[PDB]
């Protein structure tokens, strides 16, 4: 009784310094799913039409 | 130019590039501000954009 | 497989035995002078391919012309064989670092069958010979690091020189041993390499024709699929392989055709502008575009850009990509990237 | 202090402080540190049938109860080091494969050389040490850079001869 | 009926169906058949997705011979396939390992342990890897014993 999710290992650029503290703190202030309907209806146009 | 193919008889990893890159002050009449660090000669070593 | 062996001396001494209770003669030293003409250990009173004299010859007709003798005589060719397989055995490990290559286990081979024509011992319905060869066949491919490396180095040699029989012969050899180093792989990458530089040499500097992936793809049909489909031993008419080297051929094709698409563009255009729609029917995927336009801006970079180039004929190549990538692209994005 | 006395072979002084470590209450990040010194001091004595069932135990539970890969990596080179120790390295072969291309990709020195050396010391336990000089000689330059590998990068050395 | 359909595929309703197989190349393959005890929609309720696990392409597989078929066309296609990667050498570790010459586990480690003696035990022991019902390098094992036993010294 132990549904274990898998982690997604995820993993390109280093930057510098200044651009990182430049990036947290301005940070600091369907998707999924969309990919996934290009994937479930391929091989034709007919959903870009019909919407 | 060096060249570098990737062996694996090599197992002498860098970790300098993973380690983030230095930066400099420099200061201008209004402000100082901050610029990413270039080796003083880097400017006519650099890799070409072209 | 599973082979026994009772020791050199045991068996010699078994052999004497045993010849000495069944001839009543003194064969013994001639039976030690035959053991001496097969036995490869010695090189001097072996054969050293000679033909054996009288003497031998008349002694296997003796040996090779009631139930006790029959049995007897069975078990006297058991320890003949025992004593064969043993002598060989010991003979190829005194040489198996002397091996670097298939000429050298051909000529060893031929060296431990030369006295099989003259003494038959291996009986015709069972193919034992052959199951020993194939296990020292099998330990040098799977203990001689150097020699595997040989062997693959030629056997492309061979692949690429269009040697095809005897590329057929170390395939087959190589089958027999069923070593660690398939035939299929091996099969696989000369068929791959030989492919590409097929391409390599057909469809290079020519951009005028049409369908002309076609013509390659029948041209080296034509030349090489039959003795390549020999080479495999499947059917000729082996659909999903021709369609397999059918997508080889255009995925090559959209490779040469990438590194060469400034050229293509620039010079090439529009006499060349056929094999752009030709290339519009290829490329699917955003990769193949992204890598088209970075290698295509990089060399009209390298070159175009250059301030020493007088900018009418710079604005004049341009304008002839702008036209060219416009047919090829109808969207037109790539201009945008190019522009930008 | 413990780990000191390892080094410096006070067996008397560990055991008595092994003692201790069964009915104390410690805090995880000790419990790992005692339950990792119990192991290498298992393996100095000699004894390893119960080093071998305990380390895995170890492991497996620092891979479900906390997903450490610290420690489940520093777990897993003793077992490295107790089965080529026993004079059956091969069986770790699959094992050390598997995290030298694991930890190629992330990059961290210490965790290549280190399996650099279990791979050099499988190679020359077999009778092949030939390609493990051959081996050593071009990482020969890039290994000294770890101070606490030295001595047993210098150790190997002077086998090799 | 069997009904074959892609990946992102409406399955219909869970109750109606008695038994879902995934088979494809690569991945070895995972069937479930669903009993009159649990059904599909219980299976599914904690979440639509299945996992599958990856085979391996590993060398230590295939240490002699090869069981795999190792089909011209597969083989083809997996070559094609790598060309489109690189195209996009002894870079791998199993190649390194494939230089190093220690292939093939058994033999390696047998080699070692006939070194040297050869005790009873040991030999009886060694007898009975040569005399196994079924293994995989079983004829390279014999030569080397009867190597060994009765090769030069």
């Amino acid at each position: 009784c132990k549904v274990p999710l898998a982690k997604n290992r995820s993993s390109k650029k280093p930057s510098d310094i200044y651009s990182i503290l430049s990036e947290i703190v301005k940070s600091a202030s369907g998707r999924s799913l969309k990919l996934n309907a290009g994937l479930i209806f391929s091989e034709d146009k007919r959903f870009t039409h019909v919407v | 130019p060096l060249r570098y193919e990737p062996n694996n008889r090599d197992f002498a990893c860098n970790i300098i590039d993973d380690l983030p890159k230095l930066i400099r002050f420099v200061k201008d009449s209004k402000r100082i501000n901050i610029v990413p660090y270039t080796q003083p000669n880097s400017l006519w070593r650099g890799p070409d954009e072209d | 497989q599973i082979t026994p062996t009772r020791d050199l001396k045991v068996i010699t001494d078994e052999l004497q035995t045993l010849s000495s209770y069944i001839f009543h003669t003194n064969i013994v030293d001639d039976l030690n002078s035959l053991l001496t003409w097969m036995s490869p250990n010695d090189a001097k009173s072996n054969h050293q391919l000679r033909p054996p004299s009288l003497r031998i010859k008349n002694i296997i007709k003796v040996l090779f012309p009631g139930n006790t003798n029959k049995e007897l005589q069975l078990q006297l060719f058991s320890t003949l064989k025992e004593f064969y397989i043993f002598q060989v055995r010991y003979h190829f490990f005194l040489h198996f670092n002397n091996i670097n290559y298939l000429k050298d286990i051909q000529r060893w081979e031929n060296y431990y069958e030369f006295p099989l024509r003259y003494v038959p011992i291996f009986d015709v319905n069972v193919n034992d010979w052959a199951l020993e060869l194939n296990s020292l066949r099998h330990y040098l491919l799977n203990r001689n690091i150097k020699f595997k490396n040989n062997l693959r180095t030629r056997l492309d040699k061979l692949i690429m020189d269009d040697d095809f029989d005897l590329a057929d012969n170390l395939i087959q050899w190589l089958k027999s041993a069923n070593g660690s180093l398939s035939s299929t792989e091996l099969i696989v990458n000369a068929l791959y390499s030989k492919i590409n530089k097929f391409c390599e040499d057909n469809m290079s500097r020519v951009w005028n024709k049409r369908f002309m992936i076609m013509e390659t793809f029948n041209k080296f049909i034509n030349q090489y699929w039959s003795q390549f489909s020999k080479l495999v031993g499947c059917p000729e008419d082996d659909h999903e392989l021709t369609t397999t080297v059918f997508n080889c051929f255009e995925s090559n094709f959209l490779r040469i055709r990438t590194n060469e698409i400034f050229d293509i563009c620039v010079l090439a255009y529009p006499d060349s502008k056929v094999t752009l729609l030709e290339l519009r029917k290829i490329m699917k995927d955003f990769k193949d575009y992204t890598n088209i336009v970075t290698t295509f801006l990089s060399d009209f970079k390298k070159y175009i850009l250059n301030p020493s180039v007088t900018t009418v004929d710079a604005l004049l190549r341009y304008v002839k990509t702008i036209k060219a990538f416009l047919v090829l692209d109808p969207t037109g994005r790539c201009l945008h990237s190019i522009t930008t | 202090v413990a780990f000191k006395a390892l080094e410096e072979d006070d067996f008397l002084k560990v055991k008595q402080y092994l003692l201790k470590s069964e009915s104390l209450e410690l805090d995880y990040d000790q419990k790992i540190n005692l339950k990792y010194l119990r192991v290498k001091y298992l393996v100095k004595i000699g004894d390893y049938d119960l080093s071998m069932r305990l380390i895995n135990q170890y492991v497996k539970e620092c891979c479900e109860e906390v997903a450490d890969s610290n420690w489940r990596f520093k777990f897993e080179i003793e077992s490295i080091n107790v089965l080529l120790l026993s004079d059956v390295g091969i069986r770790s072969l699959p094992k050390i494969i598997k995290l030298i291309d694991e930890y190629k990709e992330i990059g961290n020195p210490l965790r290549c050389v280190i399996l650099l050396l279990k791979l050099c010391e499988v190679l020359i336990q077999v009778g092949k040490s030939m390609e493990a000089e051959c081996l050593i000689s071009c990482n020969l330059s890039t290994i000294l850079e770890f101070p606490f590998v030295r001595k047993k990068t210098d150790e190997l050395l002077e086998s090799l001869s | 009926v069997i009904r074959e359909i892609s990946t992102p595929c409406l399955l219909p309703d869970f109750s109606k169906i008695k038994s879902i197989r995934v088979k494809m190349h690569g991945y070895f393959p995972l069937e479930v058949n669903f009993t009159k005890d649990y059904s599909a929609s219980d299976f599914f309720s904690g979440g639509t997705i299945i996992y599958i696990q990856r085979k391996s392409e590993s060398v230590f597989e295939n240490k002699a011979s090869f069981r795999n078929v190792e089909d011209i066309h597969v083989a083809l296609k997996r070559k094609a396939a790598e060309s489109k990667n690189y195209s996009r050498g002894n870079t791998t570790s199993s190649q390194l390992v494939e230089s190093l010459g220690i292939q093939d586990l058994t033999m390696v480690e047998l080699d070692t342990l006939l070194s040297a003696a050869l005790t009873d035990s040991e030999s009886y022991n060694l007898g009975l890897l040569c005399s196994d019902k079924n293994s995989g390098d079983i004829l390279d094992c014999q030569l080397e014993l009867w190597y060994k036993s009765f090769g030069p010294h």
